[PDB]
């Protein structure tokens, strides 16, 4: 993906989180929901339907 | 004194690395962690 993020390891897990999405935001949030399938999954029933 | 030195013998190495890794643990006792390998940059121990 067109992201960078890196993983700092002296960062707690909740201050990388902070970090890494004020850094990118919602974008890769989308990319997450997309690799995750869901979506695809619905529009298959609901076509099948 | 016995063995002259810290550096004259092997042995006397050893005892001074023992000598050096006791008086370290002394000196760092409170960064150990009992289990986890306790983790710190620059701005967390204050180094500038």
């Amino acid at each position: 993906t067109a992201f960078r993020v890196s993983v700092n390891g002296y960062e707690t897990s909740n201050e990388n989180y902070v970090r890494i999405l004020s850094e990118w935001g919602i974008p890769l949030v989308d990319q997450l929901i997309h690799d995750s399938g869901i979506e695809s999954f619905r529009s298959g029933i609901g076509l099948y339907l | 004194a016995e063995e002259g030195g810290e550096n004259k013998s092997e042995r006397a190495k050893q005892a001074n690395a023992l000598h050096l890794l006791l008086i370290g643990f002394e000196q760092n006792r409170e960064r150990i962690n009992t289990v986890q390998n306790s983790t710190y940059s620059m701005d967390q121990l204050n180094f500038s």
